[PDB]
């Protein structure tokens, strides 16, 4: 998967992600967007797939953007654990509840980074201010590391693939590169949904097992766009 | 552009049980059901499958409404076992997948 954050020349947070799985030619079927309702008013949008009911993409109007890419880390008896005996919640549920409790961006970054998880992920929140951006690298029990945007220091984006910021790409999957090569070239005063549409469909950001690519920004939410790849 | 993926409405008014059969019925259920075959058959250890199932009653009860309850509404409304619905929907934790 590819999680991206990043922050215009004008202050605007916009939010794009790649979600990648084998499977594409069942899953690309189900794939939706939903927006989710109380009391005949949108509460936030999410993508999944029909049949599952937490959510690795999503917006909650006005106040921030969420999308969760996977961490490989651990065993699986610590999966087991932390969902039987430690009473830890599912890594996509905890976006959900997010997206539907939490009151604004900060409030969802703490929710995101502290609430116990069965299994490690990384967190990508966008929110509606200047500097609102953050890659949260998650353990079981809390954040392993908080990496928020600094556009005065000239870091107006993060990419996040399925890989520790802080540690070189593999070279047997790097699409961190192509990411930010893309957005080097695009720039600031450009950047857009629709750059940012653009630059998640670079390859191999935009690889064999791509499903789907949302492009949001929770400032602006009625462009919340998702694009089934190659069907 | 790229066809955009289809649009729908869940009412979290609705009881968890029926929030998702609006968009279901959209769908040709026999196709949600293939998916799962292709997925699961291809993942899943035994061992996990008999778990899941000697647990059921208890992943039911400590896993947080409305998301178990709104899993169970889709997956008598297709005529599924829970335990399978339950592992596609904790595919993530179980990292067989
Ligand atoms: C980290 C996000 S991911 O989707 O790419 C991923 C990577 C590795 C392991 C698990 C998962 C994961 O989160 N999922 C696996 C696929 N899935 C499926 N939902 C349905 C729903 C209906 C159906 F017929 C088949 C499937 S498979 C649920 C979830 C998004
Ligand atoms: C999904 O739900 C939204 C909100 O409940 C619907 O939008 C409303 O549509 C009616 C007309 O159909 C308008 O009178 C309201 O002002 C709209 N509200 C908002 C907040 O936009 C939307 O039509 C629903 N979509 C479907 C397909 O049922
Ligand atoms: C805690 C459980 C077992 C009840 C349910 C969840 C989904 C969280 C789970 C957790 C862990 C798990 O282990 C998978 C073992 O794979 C090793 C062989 O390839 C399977 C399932
Ligand atoms: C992108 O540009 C910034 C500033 O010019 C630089 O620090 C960074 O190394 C560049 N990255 C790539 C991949 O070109
Ligand atoms: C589910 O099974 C019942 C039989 O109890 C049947 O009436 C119904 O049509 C079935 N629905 C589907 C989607 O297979
Ligand atoms: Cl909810
Ligand atoms: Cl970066
Ligand atoms: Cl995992």
């Amino acid at each position: 998967c590819t999680s991206i954050v990043a922050q215009d020349s004008r202050g605007h947070i916009y939010h794009g992600r790649n979600l990648d799985y084998p499977f594409g030619n069942v899953l690309r079927k189900l794939t939706v967007d939903v927006q989710f309702l109380k009391n005949g008013q949108i509460a936030f949008t999410g993508t999944t797939f029909i049949g599952y009911v937490g959510l690795w993409t999503g917006q909650s109007p006005h106040k921030f953007t969420v999308s969760g890419d996977e961490r490989d880390k651990g065993w699986w008896w610590e999966n087991a654990i932390a969902a039987l005996f430690r009473r830890h919640i599912p890594v996509s549920w905890l976006i959900r509840a997010t997206l539907s409790e939490s009151e604004n961006f900060e409030a969802a970054v703490g929710k995101l980074a502290k609430t116990p998880l069965i299994a490690d992920v990384y967190y990508i929140v966008g929110g509606t201010s200047p500097r609102e951006g953050v890659v949260i690298t998650r353990n079981r029990d809390g954040p392993a590391d908080i990496w928020p945007l600094d556009p005065l220091n000239g870091a107006w984006f993060r990419v996040e693939t399925n890989y520790d910021h802080w540690k070189p790409a593999p070279k047997e999957d790097d699409r961190r590169t192509s990411a930010i090569k893309a957005l080097n070239a695009t720039g600031q005063a450009n950047l857009s949904l629709e750059a940012l549409f653009q630059i998640l469909s670079v390859v191999p950001v935009y690889n064999n097992f791509t499903i789907y690519t949302t492009v949001m920004s929770a400032g602006s939410p009625d462009k919340y766009m998702t694009r089934i790849r190659n069907p | 552009s790229p066809p955009a993926a289809p649009r729908f409405n869940v009412s979290l008014d609705s009881v968890p049980e029926l929030r998702w059969l609006p968009v279901l019925r959209h769908y040709d259920l026999d196709l949600v059901r293939a998916a799962m075959a292709q997925v699961i058959g291809d993942r899943v250890p035994k061992w996990v499958h008999v778990l899941i199932g000697k647990v059921v009653l208890e992943l039911e009860r400590f896993l947080p409404q409305p998301f178990t309850g709104e899993i169970r509404g889709m997956c008598d409304f297709m005529n599924l076992s829970l335990a399978d619905c339950l592992l596609v929907n904790l595919a993530y934790e179980s990292s067989v997948f």
